[PDB]
RNA sequence: GGUAGGAUAGUGGCCUACCAUGGUUUCAACGGGUAACGGGGAAUAAGGGUUCGAUUCCGGAGAGGGAGCCUGAGAAACGGCUACCACAUCCAAGGAAGGCAGCAGGCGCGCAAAUUACCCAAUCCUAAUUCAGGGAGGUAGUGACAAUAAAUAACGAUACAGGGCCCAUUCGGGUCUUGUAAUUGGAAUGAGUACAAUGUAAAUACCUUAACGAGGAACAAUUGGAGGGCAAGUCUGGUGCCAGCAGCCGCGGUAAUUCCAGCUCCAAUAGCGUAUAUUAAAGUUGUUGCAGUUAAAAAGCUCGUAGUUGAACUUUGGGCCCGG
RNA sequence: UCGGCACCUUACGAGAAAUCAAAGUCUUUGGGUUCUGGGGGGAGUAUGGUCGCAAGGCUGAAACUUAAAGGAAUUGACGGA
C-alpha cells in the first residue's frame, strides 16, 4: 500500500497547519454541528430582505396584525 | 493540351470551372440547394413520427403479384402526407386506424424499394412499442 | 398504381404455420471456448474435406 | 469583455509552468506586477509545483502569510505574485535563496544560490528617460525605476541592482563579445555572447549569438539579456550552462548516467 | 470547462467482411494462441499498421537524418525490448518484415504456456485471468500483457493465490471441511 | 477627398459648416441566400483532396425584442435602472412586481438529450480578507454518446479416431487420447454477497481482504444471416404469385437452397442490426487525374476585350590555393 | 520543292470496337488555350430575364420517377433485300 505521510514538529503545529477534516479523522477537532448548504443559502436570502436589525419590523407586524 | 488550362496563373479559371461543373453531381446539387429542408418530407431528419390515416393495400409492380400492406400517414412535425410500408408478416394488424407511428427511410435515400410503387418509408414503431418486438413475442402493444 | 387492395389476408401464413417448440439442447460455450470449438472442428480434427471443406452437409 | 479578466483557464496557462492537464479547470492567474503574465512564475507554482513544499493552494497561503518567503528582498504575501526572470526568492527556514533563471529547455528551473549572490539582481535597461525636474532615470526589465543613472547607461544594457537599496552598483554595455542570456523565443534559456548585431531600422533588430560549441543562432534584440563578459558571468549559472544539446546527445547522456 | 480526456480506438476492422482466406487465417491464429475474439487480432494488426507506417516514413527519409536516426533507433529499441524483433536484426527494413505471430508469441498468455506452467493456451488464459501468475511479484490478470524480455525469468506463480502456496483454496477448503464433517474431526 | 470647427480617452466624415467630384467594380463590385458565429481543430483519405467544427481553449456577440442611461477605473451591464413593444405574475382593483441562451427542474417542440442530490476537500476567483463566499468548480446519481481492458470455463481418468513400431503376427509390448460416453473425478476463480480496513469533505465505487459464493457450472450471450454479391443448407414441415421476403439481381403460381418455422451451420460478439448525413471506394468533378468521331458532350462560322499563354539571345570556360 | 483538296497500304502506335497518320507521340499520365458533358427521363419543360412584328431565339431549373437507357461488335433468327 502506498500513501503520503506528514509528521509535524509538534502537536500545536499539527493543529495549526493540519486541515480540519484530517483533524476530525484523527480526533483532534470536533465535527461542527452546522446546517446544510441549501438551508444556509435560504437563511441568507431571507436575511437579505431585512434592512436593519428588524426589531422595529417585528414590533410593527405584531402591532398591525394583532387587533 | 487536354482542354483545361495548365499555366501557373490559371488557378482562377481552374477553380471557377470546377465550381461550375460541380453542380452537375446529384449530391452536391442536393446539399447546396437545401433540397432536404425544402422537399424531402422527413425534413432533413432520419426518422419522423406521424399519425396513421388509413391502411392501404398497394399492388406490387410486375412481375411480382402481391398486396404490400402500407399505411397513409400525416407527419406530426410537418403536416405532409406520406405512404409507409409495414414490414413483416402480419404487422398491419398491429398498427391501428389513427395512432402513432415512428417512421424511417427505406434504404435507397428517397427512391422506393423493390416492387413497391411510391413508398419511400417504413414503420419502425407503432405506439412506441417497436414492431419487431411486437412481431417476435417480445412486448405487448398498449391498449390505450 | 392501385392503392386499395384487399387487406383481409394480412398475416395468413404466419397465423396458420404449425407451432414447433425449440428443442432443448446443451448450451454451447461462449467466447474463447467457442472459438476453440470452431478451431477443433475446422482445422484440427476435420474429416469432411471433400474438395476443400464443407460446414453444413445435408443428407445426400 | 466589459473589463479585465480575473481568471485563467488551464490549457491557457504558459506551458513552462508544467501544470498537469487534469486536477482543475483553472490555472493561477498571475497578479499584476514587475513581470508579465506569460514571462513569469507565480509563487504558488514555485512553492507547490517546483519545490513541493506545499501540497495545496491553502498551504501556499499558510506559508506566505507567515512572512517566510520574500521576493527581491520584500516579503510578498500574495499567492499569485508574478516572480519572473532574475527575481530572488528567499525562504528563511532552511536558509534557501533562489534566482529564477531559465533552464535551457525553456522553463524556470530551481537554482539555489548563496546569500552573497542573493544580495543583488540584474536588470536589462528597457528605457532611459528624463523625469520631471530634469532627473534622469532608467527603467529595467522588472519595472524598477532607478533615479540618477550613469550617463553611459543606454538601452539594452544591464545594470546590477543592490536590492537593499534599489541602486545601480555597476553595469554592462551591449557590444560585441559579452555574454547574452536568452529570455524568450525558441532559443529560450541559452548562452553564448555574440557574433554581431544587425540593425534593421523600422523594427526588430537582430543579434547573432555563438555559444562555446560554435553553434550560431539569431535572436531578436528584445529577447537578449546581457549577463556578463565572456567567462565570469555576473550571476551563477544553472545546471547545464545554457548549451542546448540535441536529443541524441541528451539520450547518450541519460543512458550513461543511469548504470553508474 | 475542464481539460478534455484523450482516448483512442485500438483496432481496425478489415474492409472486406467475408474473405475465406482471412477468416481461415484468423481462426488459425485464435486457435494457436487461444484468443477470445477477432478483435484481439485486429488490435495487433492496428499496432503493426502504426509501426510499419512509422518505419516507412522514416525509411523514405535519407539515412543519417537526425529524425531517422533518433526515432528509428527508438522504434528498434522498443521492439527489441519487447521481444518482437530479435536481439540481432536491428534495422528499419527488418521491422517492416514483422508479422502478427511475432506479437502474439510475446503475450503473457503465450509466454505462460511456453515457460511450462500452463500445459495449454486455454489453461494459460484461465490461470492468468484467475489472479494466479505474477510477472515480478506483481499479479497480472491481463493475457495481452507483452512480456518485455527481462520479465521472462521472473514470470512465476503468485505469492498468494494457490499453486504458489500459503493457503489451500476455496473449493479445496470446502471439500476438506465436508470430509472433516463426514469422516473425522 | 480638402480646409476649419465640434465631439472623443484619443486618430478619423465620427459629426458639423463650406468646398471639390470623387470612391468601388468581370482580378466579380453591389445585391440575394446560408438549415453561417470565426479560429485552434475533427472525420476520412497512398499522395493530392472531400466533408464537418452549436460544443472543454482563444476571440466575438447576446441575455424575450429594440433603444436610452446611471454608477464606476472598466458596462451602453440586463442574477442594474428607464421607456416602448411582446409575453406574463399577485391584487382588497387602489396598485405592485417580472426576465433560467447560470444550476437543478418543468412545459412545449420534436427522431432527439440526465438529479428541483452533496460539498467548497481539490482547482482557482473575490473581499476589508490565511478564517467568509462561490450551482465557478468538484463529488456522486441518471447515462450501451464514444473510447480502454476482457468472465461466460479449465484439467485429468472410463469409452472410442489410429500417426505407428519387431513383417502389430490378428488389437497385447509400458503405445499415448485433440473430436465422441447430454458420462466420471477433484481442482481454480470472480460476478454477486459482505466483517473490516482503505477510499472520501462525507460517502459511493475502485484497489485489498475475513466468512459465503457453480455442475444443466439455470451464475443458461446476443444480434444478424445461410441463392449471388458475401461466410454459412437444394435438410425437414407449412404456404401455394397468396402471405411474405428481397439494399440490387431476384424468390413465391404443390418437392421454395430465398417466405413462415424447426434442426444444423455462418459472421461479429457485450455487442449487433436499422434509418439519415458524410468520407473512402469515385480517375463518377479529374491540379495530381476524367471524357467530348459513333456511348452525355466541339459554340454554325469568324473577329475580338479582359484572362491565360508566349521564339532565341547578354560571364562561358580554364588555372591555383585553402578547405567540410 | 512549297502550299492545298484528298486518296491508298501498314499498324510503329491508339481505341470498347467500328476504325484512325490522326482519333498517334496517355498510368512511362503536364506544348498553349477556348467551349462542352457527368445514368435515363421529367425537359430544352416550368419560372424569371432578354432579343424579335410574330413565329420564335438565347439563358434555363426543380418536385417527381427510374435500373437501366446507350455504344460497338458477334452468333442466330427474321426481311413485301
Ligand atoms: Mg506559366
Ligand atoms: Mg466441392
Ligand atoms: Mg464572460
Ligand atoms: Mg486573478
Ligand atoms: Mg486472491
Ligand atoms: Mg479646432
Ligand atoms: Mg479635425
Ligand atoms: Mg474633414
Ligand atoms: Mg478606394
Ligand atoms: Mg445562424
Ligand atoms: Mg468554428
Ligand atoms: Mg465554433
Ligand atoms: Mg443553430
Ligand atoms: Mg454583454
Ligand atoms: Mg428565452
Ligand atoms: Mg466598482
Ligand atoms: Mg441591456
Ligand atoms: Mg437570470
Ligand atoms: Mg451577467
Ligand atoms: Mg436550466
Ligand atoms: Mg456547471
Ligand atoms: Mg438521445
Ligand atoms: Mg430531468
Ligand atoms: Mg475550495
Ligand atoms: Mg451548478
Ligand atoms: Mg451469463
Ligand atoms: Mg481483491
Ligand atoms: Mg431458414
Ligand atoms: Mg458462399
Ligand atoms: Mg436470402
Ligand atoms: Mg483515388
Ligand atoms: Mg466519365
Ligand atoms: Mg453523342
Ligand atoms: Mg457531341
Ligand atoms: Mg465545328
Ligand atoms: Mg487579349
Ligand atoms: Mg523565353
Ligand atoms: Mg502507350
Ligand atoms: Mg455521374
Ligand atoms: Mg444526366
Ligand atoms: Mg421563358
Ligand atoms: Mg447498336
Amino acid at each position: 500500500s502506498v500513501g503520503f505521510g506528514l509528521v509535524y514538529n509538534s502537536v500545536a503545529e499539527a493543529k495549526k497547519f493540519e486541515p480540519t477534516y484530517r483533524l476530525v479523522r484523527y480526533g483532534l477537532a470536533e465535527k461542527v454541528e452546522k446546517a446544510s448548504r441549501q438551508q444556509r443559502k435560504q437563511k441568507k436570502n431571507r436575511d437579505k430582505k431585512i434592512f436593519g436589525t428588524g426589531k422595529r419590523l417585528a414590533k410593527k407586524v405584531a402591532r398591525r396584525n394583532a387587533d | 493540351g487536354k482542354g483545361k488550362p495548365r499555366g501557373l496563373n490559371s488557378a482562377r479559371k481552374l477553380r471557377v470551372h470546377r465550381r461550375n461543373n460541380r453542380w452537375a453531381e446529384n449530391n452536391y446539387k442536393k446539399r447546396l440547394l437545401g433540397t432536404a429542408f425544402k422537399s424531402s418530407p422527413f425534413g432533413g431528419s432520419s426518422h419522423a413520427k406521424g399519425i396513421v390515416l388509413e391502411k392501404l393495400g398497394i399492388e406490387s409492380k410486375q412481375p411480382n403479384s402481391a398486396i404490400r400492406k402500407c399505411v397513409r400517414v400525416q407527419l406530426i412535425k410537418n403536416g405532409k402526407k406520406v405512404t409507409a410500408f409495414v414490414p413483416n408478416d402480419g404487422c398491419l394488424n398491429f398498427v391501428d386506424e389513427n395512432d402513432e407511428v415512428l417512421l424511417a427511410g427505406f434504404g435507397r435515400k428517397g427512391k422506393a424499394k423493390g416492387d413497391i410503387p411510391g413508398v419511400r418509408f417504413k414503420v419502425v414503431k407503432v405506439s412506441g412499442v417497436s414492431l419487431l418486438a411486437l412481431w417476435k413475442e417480445k412486448k405487448e402493444k398498449p391498449r390505450s | 398504381a392501385k392503392v386499395h387492395g384487399s387487406l383481409a389476408r394480412a398475416g395468413k401464413v404466419k397465423s396458420q404455420t404449425p407451432k414447433v417448440e425449440k428443442t432443448e439442447k446443451p448450451k454451447k460455450p461462449k467466447g474463447r471456448a467457442y472459438k476453440r470449438l470452431l478451431y477443433t472442428r475446422r482445422f484440427v480434427n476435420v474429416t469432411l474435406v471433400n474438395g476443400k471443406r464443407r460446414m453444413n452437409p445435408g443428407p445426400s | 469583455a466589459r473589463g479585465p479578466k480575473k481568471h485563467l483557464k488551464r490549457l491557457a496557462a504558459p506551458h513552462h509552468w508544467l501544470l498537469d492537464k487534469l486536477s482543475g479547470c483553472y490555472a493561477p492567474r498571475p497578479s499584476a506586477g514587475p513581470h508579465k503574465l506569460r514571462e513569469s512564475l507565480p509563487l504558488i507554482v514555485f512553492l507547490r509545483n517546483r519545490l513541493k513544499y506545499a501540497l495545496n493552494g491553502r498551504e501556499v497561503k499558510a506559508i506566505l502569510m507567515q512572512r517566510h518567503v520574500k521576493v527581491d528582498g520584500k516579503v510578498r504575501t500574495d499567492t499569485t505574485y508574478p516572480a519572473g526572470f532574475m527575481d530572488v526568492i528567499t525562504l528563511d527556514a532552511t536558509n534557501e535563496n533562489f534566482r529564477l533563471v531559465y533552464d535551457v529547455k525553456g522553463r524556470f528551473a530551481v537554482h539555489r544560490i548563496t546569500d552573497e549572490e542573493a544580495s543583488y539582481k540584474l536588470g536589462k535597461v528597457k528605457k532611459v528617460q528624463l523625469g520631471k525636474k530634469g532627473v534622469p532615470y532608467v527603467v529595467t526589465h522588472d519595472g524598477r525605476t532607478i533615479r540618477y543613472p550613469d550617463p553611459n547607461i543606454k538601452v539594452n544594457d544591464t545594470v546590477k541592482i543592490d536590492l537593499a537599496s534599489g541602486k545601480i552598483t555597476d553595469f554592462i554595455k551591449f557590444d560585441a563579445g559579452k555574454l547574452v542570456y536568452v529570455t524568450g523565443g525558441r532559443n529560450l534559456g541559452r548562452i553564448g555572447t555574440i557574433v554581431h548585431k544587425e540593425r534593421h531600422d523600422g523594427g526588430f533588430d537582430l543579434v547573432h549569438i555563438k555559444d562555446s560549441l560554435d553553434n550560431t543562432f539569431v535572436t531578436r534584440l528584445n529577447n537578449v539579456f546581457v549577463i556578463g563578459e565572456q567567462g565570469k558571468p555576473y550571476i551563477s549559472l544553472p545546471k547545464g550552462k545554457g548549451i542546448k544539446l540535441s536529443i541524441a546527445e541528451e539520450r547518450d547522456r541519460r543512458r550513461a548516467q543511469q548504470g553508474l | 470547462p475542464r481539460a478534455p480526456r484523450t482516448y483512442s480506438k485500438t483496432y481496425s476492422t478489415p474492409k472486406r467482411p467475408y474473405e475465406s482466406s482471412r477468416l481461415d487465417a484468423e481462426l488459425k491464429l485464435a486457435g494457436e494462441f487461444g484468443l477470445k475474439n477477432k478483435k484481439e487480432i485486429y488490435r495487433i494488426s492496428f499496432q503493426l499498421s502504426k509501426i510499419r507506417r512509422a518505419a516507412r516514413d522514416l525509411l523514405t527519409r535519407d539515412e543519417k537524418d537526425p529524425k531517422r536516426l533518433f526515432e528509428g533507433n527508438a522504434l528498434i529499441r522498443r521492439l527489441v525490448r519487447v521481444g518482437v524483433l530479435s536481439e540481432d536484426k536491428k534495422k528499419l527494413d527488418y521491422v517492416l518484415a514483422l508479422k502478427v505471430e511475432d506479437f502474439l508469441e510475446r503475450r503473457l498468455q503465450t509466454q505462460v504456456y511456453k515457460l511450462g506452467l500452463a500445459k495449454s493456451v486455454h489453461h494459460a488464459r484461465v490461470l492468468i485471468t484467475q489472479r494466479h501468475i505474477a510477472v515480478g511479484k506483481q499479479i497480472v490478470n491481463i493475457p495481452s500483457f507483452m512480456v518485455r524480455l527481462d520479465s521472462e525469468k521472473h514470470i512465476d506463480f503468485a505469492p498468494t493465490s494457490p499453486f504458489g502456496g500459503a493457503r489451500p483454496g476455496r473449493v479445496a477448503r470446502r471439500n476438506a471441511a465436508r470430509k472433516a464433517e463426514a469422516s473425522g474431526e
